[PDB]
């Protein structure tokens, strides 16, 4: 059961990986995970503030 | 990807993007545009490697011990704790709750001793690393029963070769690591106060399997840790002061910045 | 790290016009200042941090 | 002023004439003394290359 | 019409209403909440004692000086003697709960000061002496506020917690405490700081009196200053009120 | 919400933001564009840089005393040197511009003050001398203010503007400068005037240096007084950002 | 593949391929057949080796340094540059502009140095690398802080194997590397002057991990260089020239030609 | 995911290659890339000019 997956290149090419183990801690590390989001520390207060409003009125 | 900046143009409103509440604890967020007529560019920038798991994942000496196949001290005893490195210290310290698998890689190198003795001639050593649960018997002599490992992990490696590499998946009794722990071991609440209350990783033992010549060797052996899988939360300032010991956060007190010579100067 | 090849900027201070109060009011007064990336904001070539050093294993 | 709490602190008073210079500081936020503890600043010491915007908030 | 300054908070028996406030700060962006089944090592049902836990509790106030370095509590033996709530967990080997804080301060506009409300999880304070930890009873103060100091501990061979006010107690620098959720209180523009923390911790439920999951801190980042014949005594008062309390392990009464 | 007084004008890389303010006037109705084709006398490409000329430039402030007869401005020569906007009209022989003008005074609450900020197209200042006509230097001043004098000129064989403040310099009465597009500052009400100008005169484009188009003037109609303690200096800061800048004519730098 | 010429016959007309103007610039392009009669002849040549990827993709040694296990210069550090060599830095300079992929091979060699001690006893030497980017702390002794690594790619080679091997993404703040910069490091242009100022790519260094024997041992680094997935672009003329120094393109002055006898003669 | 490409012969046969590394830098050169154009170089001029013509008229 290979698997198929895009490789880390420039902008303006794919890797094949093979698990040959069961223990599942024996992978290789979870590089291309690109996900963000600054919403809990930044703007943790509970009323939304639009961006150009009184920020207290 | 990168968010891309938007053109913007001249314009004479009520609204008021620059004026904010830092009371409030909301961070501000507005764009250049809203400050200044800006042009339209596209950015092809990546957040690859702020990612905790790229930031995290390569291999660093936690610590080393030396050992002798002659004389008294024949093997060496390392309790395994991430701590006593300041490196992996501080990085781990930049989550307060960090769960991940741990990669080791051992590295053992041999250097003969000078001495009195004559003509020798040296086997290539062979040497045993073997790690023990909390509660298995420590082994009091190199001749042990201990050093058999039936119910213990155990590694042999042969001088010359690739340095022995294992995985090991994430243990402990809690959900997820504690960097620090504002807590006493007893209910009572006198006793040792700390981390070091939440620390049972057990211990690790390296001998010379064999003697391959009668003049004294001594054995470095370096453990390296790479963190894998990584999952972090509750994230922590920056340590900011030099450590001094493993079992605590004790600190001497410390100035907050570098000093520039006046307000108004650019020189550091 | 400092570039002669890349200058970053000059960041500084002035008064618009001069600060007024009324009396039983305090002449002066401060300002505090707050820095944060912005959503454009990058980096890369990660690398070992200045700051952090051990002159033996601590205990 | 570092030693003390003075240091965040910029100060400010009711002054004879307007056009006095409040403050001036390196833009960088790696390099300069006045950037390089902030959270900010920290994080670049760990990577080489820095990219983008910043945003300073005076209250 | 209505003001985004005015509140009112109502929990228990007890309602709170200030006309001035900055906008309340959920610290996680997360609403503290009851255990999930799917999550819960104990087995035994537990005992939640609803309004009597969940109400607001007032603290002793303190006093603004100009040169006070700064005031700290350990919030969960702020609360471990006072009514119902300080009964149940005296009774009972396990608990979690949210907290919610409101630290009240009033001034006159002629008045000038600055103060910073952060509660951060798992501070650790480190001792003056290297060689020994900190003491419980510098650690925490039941029933007073335990305060900072502005200069360094002095040399000594004795438990002392470290009080330095830049390093905070955590070794850690005092303008980085950001990154914790805070609320600030400036004199001209805020006269109260609400904050709402979710419950925190590795364990889904831990015995508060050996552990203590978070702890208020109050520092001023500008001293207080006033013109002569303004009202020389300024006070700051913390009310908590536990949210979603739940209590398991019925246990005889005390700790050891 | 919003609030009628709160605004913010962004013009090129300046931005100005005013807590308080007056609505803000067109002098016309009318607002500032570029020239139409239909109209355009000269058959020649004009330049446009754009940004750089259009950006908000600051003058050297000045400070409201008790007994200020008036401060005033010829607008074009206050902006003759500054920036590139100094530059291109050194180099080009015809001009043409829309003028923003923002002028800011900040005053305690006890404070009390009304200053009127009025533009005037082709004001001619006439000599106190009949016979002599006024001088260059007298009639406008370059990187610093021209000040009314409260008594008339003395009598004289010189050239010299006449400064009395009710004439305004114009020979017609202070009052009747409503007529003029103008915008009050009173301390109470008001911190800062914003004035917007159409491009005014006979001619579709015309040599900026021999020609001077409108002239700023502040006057205070009510003294600037308070009660001791109080801050004695006052400062107001005059802001002016030129509007659809474009120039014609592309000649060797200087004036003769 | 090659253009293959197109057989012609003898004509006689008013146009004239021979003829062309130097003064335009245009270079002139004619074939043979335009200048006298020819037979159509196919051509199989392919040009596969002009393409500067095969010219480029070769290892060639850009520098060597020598550390001793004992002695006061324990490690040897030096600072990553193309031009100390001349046949890498002759080829490179072939083009203004240059975008590449970078291949190392490193190969250590030891050799024991004459001594007065005896009976001498050597373990297998075990050789660190560890590269640095601007800024990280330069190590000071051999046993500093420094050698850990964490934040620091590093490589640890074995005697006797295949020496160590990797790949380097292309690092440059430019879009291209630029082997000439006509421009000073600062505005003011009293300072400096050269592509020195564009020369930011960090310090490598080298150290034995352990000390097999008593005696001294010498070990010689050298360092390979291999181009790509190469990308060039405004092409310059040959240097004609030998090289003095690495930091700038001074040259002693140099005649154009090896000299014949005289015009006539076809000997050198 | 392999792939299978011509091999380098001579004239008057092919190789596997699998990436498996995801960095992308990893990979091999690019030798087969047989593309040439002088028109830069050479005929730089912007009006063009034919073989056989007087070169200025
Ligand atoms: C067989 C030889 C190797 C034995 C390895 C034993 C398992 C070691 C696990 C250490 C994990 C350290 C996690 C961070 C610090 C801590 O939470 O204590
Ligand atoms: C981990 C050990 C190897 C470290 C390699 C560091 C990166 C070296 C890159 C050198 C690129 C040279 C490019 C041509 C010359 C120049 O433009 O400066």
């Amino acid at each position: 059961g290979a698997q198929v997956s895009t490789q880390k290149t420039g902008a303006h090419i794919h890797y094949t990986n093979i698990n040959y183990y069961k223990d599942a801690a024996s992978n290789s590390a979870t590089r291309q995970d690109f996900a963000q989001d600054p919403g809990k520390f930044t703007e943790p207060v509970k009323d939304i503030m639009i961006k150009s409003l009184p920020a207290l009125n | 990807r990168v968010a891309d900046t938007v053109g913007t143009g001249p314009t004479n409103s009520e609204a008021i993007p620059a004026l904010t509440a830092a009371e409030t604890g909301h961070t501000s967020q507005v764009v250049p545009g809203d400050t200044m007529q800006t042009r339209h560019v596209k950015n092809y920038h990546s957040r690859s490697e702020s990612t905790v798991e790229n930031f995290l994942c390569r291999s660093a000496c936690v610590y080393f011990t030396e050992y002798k196949n002659s004389g008294s001290k024949r093997y060496a005893e390392w309790v395994v704790t991430t701590r006593q490195a300041a490196q992996l210290r501080r990085k781990l310290e930049f989550f307060t709750y960090i769960r991940f698998d741990l990669e080791l890689t051992f590295v053992i190198t041999s250097t003969q001793q000078p001495s009195t003795t004559q003509n020798q001639d040296a086997q290539i050593l062979t040497h045993q690393i073997m790690y023990v649960p909390p509660g298995g018997p420590v082994p009091d002599k190199v001749d042990s029963y201990v050093w058999q490992t039936s119910t213990n992990p155990s590694v042999f490696w042969t001088e010359g070769n690739a340095p022995p590499r294992m995985s090991i998946p994430f243990l402990s009794i809690g959900n997820a690591y504690s960097n620090f722990y504002d807590g006493w071991s007893d209910f009572s609440r006198d006793g040792v106060y700390g981390i070091n209350t939440l620390n049972s990783m057990g211990t690790l033992y390296a001998r010379h399997v064999n003697t391959g010549g009668t003049g004294p060797i001594k054995s470095t052996i370096r453990i390296y840790f790479k963190p894998k899988h990584v999952k972090a939360w509750i994230p922590r300032p920056p340590r900011l002061c030099q450590y001094e010991k493993a079992k605590n956060v004790n600190f001497q007190p410390s100035g907050v910045t570098t000093t520039r010579q006046s307000i108004t100067a650019m020189t550091n | 790290a400092s570039d002669e090849c890349t200058a970053g900027g000059f960041i500084t201070c002035w008064y618009q016009t001069n600060i007024v109060v009324p009396a039983d009011a305090q002449s002066s007064c401060y300002i505090m200042c707050f820095v944060s990336a912005c959503n454009d904001f990058s980096v890369r070539l990660l690398k070992d941090t200045p700051f952090i050093s051990q002159e033996n294993f601590f205990q | 002023k570092v030693n003390s709490m003075e240091a965040y602190q910029i100060p400010v008073r009711s002054n004879e004439g307007s056009g006095t210079q409040v403050f001036g500081f390196p833009l960088q936020p790696g390099y300069s003394s006045v950037f390089s503890r902030t959270l900010l600043g920290e994080i670049l010491n760990y990577y080489t290359h820095w990219s983008g915007s910043i945003k300073l908030t005076f209250m | 019409g209505y003001s985004d300054r005015v509140r009112s908070i109502t929990l228990g028996n007890s309602t709170i209403t200030t006309q001035e406030c900055a906008n309340v700060v959920v610290g996680y962006g997360v609403w503290p909440d009851y255990l999930k089944d799917n999550e819960a090592t104990a087995e035994d049902q537990p005992t939640q004692p609803d309004v009597a836990t969940c109400r607001f509790y007032t603290l002793d106030s303190v006093q603004w000086q100009k040169t006070s370095p700064g005031w700290w509590w350990k919030l969960p033996d702020a609360l471990s003697n006072l009514g119902l709530f300080g009964q149940n967990m005296q009774y009972h080997y396990l608990g979690r709960t949210g907290y919610t804080i409101h630290v009240q301060c009033n001034a006159s506009k002629f008045h000038q000061g600055c103060l910073l409300v952060v509660c951060v999880p798992e501070a650790e304070m480190g001792c003056a002496t290297l060689d020994n930890t900190p003491s419980s009873a510098e650690l925490l103060g039941g029933d007073a506020a335990k305060e900072f100091a502005g200069e360094p501990i002095a040399s000594g061979s004795n438990k002392l917690v470290q009080r330095v006010v830049y390093n905070a107690g955590m070794g850690i620098g005092v303008g980085n405490l950001t990154i914790f959720p805070h609320q600030w209180i400036n004199l001209r523009t805020n006269n109260s700081a609400t904050i709402v923390m979710p419950y925190t911790n590795s364990v889904p439920m831990d015995n508060m009196f050996r552990h203590n999951n978070v702890t208020l801190m109050v520092i001023p980042f500008v001293p207080l200053d006033y013109c002569p014949g303004s009202t020389t005594y300024v006070p700051i008062t913390v009310t908590i009120a536990p949210m979603n309390a739940e209590y398991n392990g019925l246990r005889l009464a005390g700790h050891q």
